[PDB]
RNA sequence: CGAUGUCGGCUCAUCACAUCCUGGGGCUGAAGUAGGUCCCAAGGGUAUGGCUGUUCGCCAUUUAAAGUGGUACGCGAGCUGGGUUUAGAACGUCGUGAGACAGUUCGGUCCCUAUCUGCCGUGGGCGCUGGAGAACUGAGGGGGGCUGCUCCUAGUACGAGAGGACCGGAGUGGACGCAUCACUGGUGUUCGGGUUGUCAUGCCAAUGGCACUGCCCGGUAGCUAAAUGCGGAAGAGAUAAGUGCUGAAAGCAUCUAAGCACGAAACUUGCCCCGAGAUGAGUUCUCCCUGACCCUUUAAGGGUCCUGAAGGAACGUUGAAGACGACGACGUUGAUAGGCCGGGUGUGUAAGCGCAGCGAUGCGUUGAGCUAACCGGUACUAAUGAACCGUGAGGCUUAACCU
RNA sequence: AAUUCCUUGUCGGGUAAGUUCCGACCUGCACGAAUGGCGUAAUGAUGGCCAGGCUGUCUCCACCCGAGACUCAGUGAAAU
RNA sequence: ACACAGGUGGUCAGGUAGAGAAUACCAAGGCGCUUGAGAGAACUCGGGUGAAGGAACUAGGCAAAAUGGUGCCGUAACUUC
RNA sequence: AGGACCGAACCGACUAAUGUCGAAAAAUUAGCGGAUGACUUGUGGCUGGGGGUGAAAGGCCAAUCAAACCGGGAGAUAGCU
């Protein structure tokens, strides 16, 4: 079935009854309703894209305004879409609620990944650092031969080196679900997610059933 | 370091080309006085708002 | 990658930087408006007024720790006596910031920082 | 100029 | 490639042969002269010497 | 953690004093050891009453870890010394009659019965 | 955030006794010696407290037969039973990780009696 | 030969299969396991220490394996200089001698601030044509694809016994990569405390400056792993080796000549990411612009007044966003940053006062005081009213639709 | 052996494993008694090896403090 | 060759702590060394710390880390004593 | 008493790094060896080019040394570029 887009709010941790405390995320989800039903018709596929979140009357514009008021739901932040599965049909303006995540076992979460800079290539690509005695000038933290020798006369496509590191939209699979609350608007998803508190989450059903 | 060959007038005029310096062009008019002053700065004589916020 | 870090270096060691943040302190407590660069004024803000906010409530340890900073007597003789029944009503941000155009000896963003005050 | 080093001791290759 | 010392063919040619006889477990190690060759011809002078004492060896012994 | 070069003190009776770690066993390009993990060592020293001599090259088990052992329930036990337990090398069956010092509740599985049997504390 | 600390309230126990670092502190704990449930006793001088709410542990620090045991314990965790402070130690510090290295007659403290 | 720096080592790898393992099969001198040989398959992985400068080799212990080669038998405008080839000196040998020795050994300065291609990222202009705000489909491209051990099946088949399956399922491991501080730690020179030597505040107390943060002890938030989860797949299509069905040429036989059904970590998907600059420039929703004139080479022409619309840009507050750009939140119709209150955390009974002691010092007020980067509030201060860019509904031809 | 090609000649010790080292075996290509031999207390920024402590050298790097590198204002090269 | 982190002989030379002209802070006296302001990316230098191992790294304990002062006890092989 | 020991001034450069179109055509930083004698240094002289000098490297002789620099034979010579 679809996805939900949720806040992260920070990280706790569950105890047990037997013993086991289990790391867990709190990811608040608010009434993700239904903004427009995109049909085969029109678009050559059947999808949904709702909203989350709300806005003040001064941020948001007249061409969102408007694209709003054709739903007439209240203006939230940002847009997302979610593709059917075939097997059911929404209709616009329904608030989905938490309540799809009380059958599901294991979720899928999306999230923007917290951004790192300009990072180096031991700190990105996992390279081991080069010795720091024994003669070593000016090449303690580089990383070193980027290409073979004249032959080749360039370097590959692909190489594995210095650059951006976060900022990324990577998707921690396989999560399991530990509660999930209706009356404070909740979801609580075992292990860790990307992105740091206040970050959109897209949770999604696993998969990899 | 050291090159093959010089470059161009072309290449150096390619480079320059986002060198070009952007003025603000945004001078505002002080509501008491009326000079000429920049966004969220003072005036030469002072004036900010209205209000004589130098006292000088 | 300092997320969610606070406190500027401003090119200086801690022991230099504490040092100018304590003379600027206390010029700006004798002389009531100063004029510096704009970050210098920025990091000031978080100087001046925990000073202020010491010198709220007058007895016999807060001068001492007023004068643990400033390291001067006569900037704790105007705390207490002319700035503490003066800024009674208010409950912080004591402080004023005015952006005051360029320098023309390194082009450094100027600021006039000073207190609410001059009704003199 | 008036003095002009001696070059950079080279490459052995013998 | 050979150890010891001399020139530049010590790095990039070889000049160092070892030769081991399985059923016997004889090791002859050449490092001797340039070519391979003249050492191909005095690593097997060697290993027909060695083969031909350690079997007189035997037959004496028994 | 337990790692190659590791000096360990010998938990049983045995007869080896400091033992030496020179591999962790099982599983290639592993850096170190955990809760009761096989590892590989030789003796340095030993006393003169001992069944096993100066030298000898065997396999062991880690029981006391100065890094420390996580109960699943959030917690962590760290012990003030490394500390191994020798085995014959073919069939584990430790060599010493008695072992001083407590061990973790995670070695008891199916094959160091001895060890825990003859544990003094947990 | 008051959801985090709504999520928190409702999982503290509300009766943890008090007691500052340097006590000799007896802590009984649960084990699951598999079809059995067994209420083990650990007693020794605790050297560090972690305050963190829900999140907060404490060491309990135990020279046992040889060497000494150092191991931790959550506050709030359901593993744990009973918490009973034996005496009362008199240290002037919030951590006592110099007492690592001293052992015998270096290790004890004074007692408050206050 | 008006200069192409090579051996070994560290980091970084790329490609071929004449395949080391994993995978699918045929023969066997294959009862099972463990084997020998061979075909297809490069998707992934392919040691740790002693010696030697050594590649290589031996030894010790793992592993499923310790693959062969190419790339200037890779990689010094990435790094040493151990060895080989500068200048010193010696041992052995030759030469009357100066000197020589691929016979060692001792020690001996390895430069360069990136113009072009390339690679890692990140921006500006313009285009897609009336413009803008978003949402995606998706061409195409990129990342990953490793497997051990134990148990059930099952001590089952097989096997005189010993030993011991194939296939399938589940759990726990090692490496790799990703994510995050929920636990444990490290850092935390912006927080607190102890103390030494000196100086200062006119002196005691107290505090501050210097001596590597003076020495240390901890430690808030962030970063980080040694900390914790996640994944390699399941499934589908087309197949290589191989096993086949029907079946003539050639009354038989035949996997192939017509056709059909199987068949691998190899190929495409399926898992995830970038992505309409894909100039082939895509689709959907919404917003906004409906004012007169003269000149005329009556041209998709230029110029004048009035209006500036949606939106964008500039400035400021700034950020778990960031070299700079760019991105996100906010700008008084406010919780964006700073300040303040309370809580939490950390250091740990501040100063003053009172008591005991000749004194250092000890106790009570007090588990106080101080709190950075944290949380929940609070306009107390700073984000001003405005100015700038962007416009009068949008070209030609053809067909279907309403007039 | 500063000597030695074959050679990592052979034995023992040190290490789990030692072409280095030590004590020898003499089969001295090609040691040798003033171009001196064998030992030798002390000494050496001397060559090699081992043992203890000690540690970011490494496993495996992580954070922080200042000086550059990034931006702005002024002056402003060079090899080629 | 420079308003250059180099070199240049002799005399005076204090307070505290210190064996001391060492070293730490000061008096008399001279200076802040003729580019500053931001941000706190990769990378470079001088450093500080670090869970567990303690040389497994490397040609090589290279570099770093560690010991370090006064009084007292005691100090082996060998030796030219 | 010691061509004695540790360790300042002073003398020299053994390791590593910074530089290496450098602050400088040999330097600096953190460790070093000697530091009452075969020590160091100032001032003024003497020894000089097939020579001087050398605790001996074929080193040094004005930043140039297996034969310094300056001027002249000399526009030497060059089957070589």
């Amino acid at each position: 079935m679809i996805g939900l887009v949720g806040k992260k709010v920070g990280m706790t941790r569950i105890f047990t009854e037997d013993g086991v405390s289990i790391p867990v995320t709190v990811i608040e989800v608010e009434a993700n309703r239904v903004t427009q039903v995109k049909d085969l018709a029109n678009d050559g596929y059947r999808a949904i894209q709702v909203t989350t979140g709300a806005k003040k009357a001064n941020r948001v514009t007249k061409p969102e305004a408007g694209h709003f008021a054709k739903a007439g739901v209240e203006a939230g932040r940002g847009l997302w879409e979610f593709r059917l599965a075939e097997g059911e049909e929404f209709t616009v303006g329904q608030s989905i609620s938490v309540e799809l995540f009380a059958d599901v076992k294991k979720v899928d979460v999306t999230g923007t990944s917290k951004g790192k800079g300009f990072a180096g290539t031991v700190k990105r690509w996992n390279f081991r650092t080069q010795d720091a005695t024994h003669g070593n000038s000016l090449s303690h933290r580089v990383p070193g031969s980027i290409g073979q020798n004249q032959t080749p006369g360039k370097v590959f496509k692909g190489k594995k080196m210095a650059g951006q590191m976060g900022n990324e939209r990577v998707t921690v699979q396989s999560l399991d679900v530990v509660r999930v609350d209706a009356e404070r608007n909740l979801l609580l998803v075992k292990g860790a997610v990307p992105g740091a508190t206040g970050s959109d989450l897209i949770v999604k059903p696993a998969v990899k059933a | 370091a050291v090159q093959q060959n010089k470059p161009t007038r072309s290449k150096r005029g390619m480079r320059r080309s986002h060198d070009a310096l952007t003025a603000v062009t945004s001078l505002s008019v002080d509501k008491t006085s009326g000079e000429k002053h920049l966004r969220h700065h003072i005036t030469a004589d002072g004036y900010y708002r209205g209000r004589k916020v130098i006292a000088k | 990658m300092r997320h969610r870090k606070s406190g500027r270096q401003l090119n200086r060691n801690s022991s230099h930087r504490q040092a100018m943040f304590r003379n600027m302190a206390g010029s700006l407590v004798r002389h009531e408006i100063i004029k510096t660069t704009l970050p210098k004024a920025k990091e000031l803000r978080r100087v001046v007024e925990p000073l202020i906010t010491l010198a709220k409530t007058d007895s016999v340890a807060n001068r001492r720790l007023a004068f643990a900073r400033t390291r001067d007597n006569e900037i704790v003789a105007k705390l207490f006596n002319e700035l503490g029944p003066r800024f009674a009503s208010r409950a912080g941000g004591y402080t004023r910031i005015l952006k005051c155009g360029f320098r023309a000896g390194d082009n450094a963003p100027m600021a006039y920082i000073e207190l609410v005050d001059r009704s003199e | 100029p008036v003095y002009i080093p001696r070059p950079r001791p080279p490459h052995p290759r013998l | 490639r050979s150890s010891g010392a001399g020139a530049q063919h010590v790095n990039t040619t070889d000049s160092a042969i070892r030769i081991t006889h399985l059923p016997t477990g004889i090791v002859v190690e050449c490092q001797d002269e340039r070519s391979q060759h003249k050492n191909k011809a005095k690593a097997l002078s060697v290993l027909g010497a060695r083969i031909h004492a350690a079997e007189m060896a035997k037959r004496q012994q028994a | 953690m337990i790692q190659e070069q590791t000096m360990l003190n010998v938990a049983d009776n045995s007869g080896a004093r400091r033992v030496m770690c020179i591999k962790v066993l099982g599983g290639s390009h592993r850096r170190y050891a955990g809760v009761g993990d096989i590892i590989k060592i030789t003796i340095k020293e030993a006393i003169p009453r001992g069944k096993v001599k100066k030298g000898d090259v065997l396999k062991a088990v880690v029981v006391r870890t100065k890094k420390g052992v996580r109960r699943p329930d959030g917690s962590v036990i760290r012990f003030d010394g490394n500390a191994c337990v020798l085995l014959n090398n073919n069939s584990e069956q430790p060599i010493g009659t008695r072992i001083f010092g407590p061990v973790t509740r995670e070695l008891r599985s199916e094959k160091f019965m001895k060890i825990i049997s003859l544990a003094p504390e947990v | 955030s008051n959801i985090i600390k709504q999520l928190e309230q409702e999982q503290m126990k509300q009766d943890v006794p008090s007691f500052r670092p340097g006590d000799t502190v007896e802590v009984k704990v649960w084990v699951v010696e598999g079809s059995k449930k067994r209420l083990q006793a650990f007693e020794g001088v605790v050297i560090a407290i972690r305050n963190r709410g829900l999140h907060s542990a404490f060491t309990v620090r135990k020279i046992s037969n040889g060497e000494g045991v150092e191991r931790v314990f959550q506050t709030h965790s359901p593993v744990v039973d009973s918490i009973s402070v034996k005496r009362r130690g008199a240290v002037r510090k919030a951590k006592l990780y110099y007492l690592r290295e001293r052992t015998g007659k270096a290790a004890r403290i004074k007692e408050r009696l206050n």
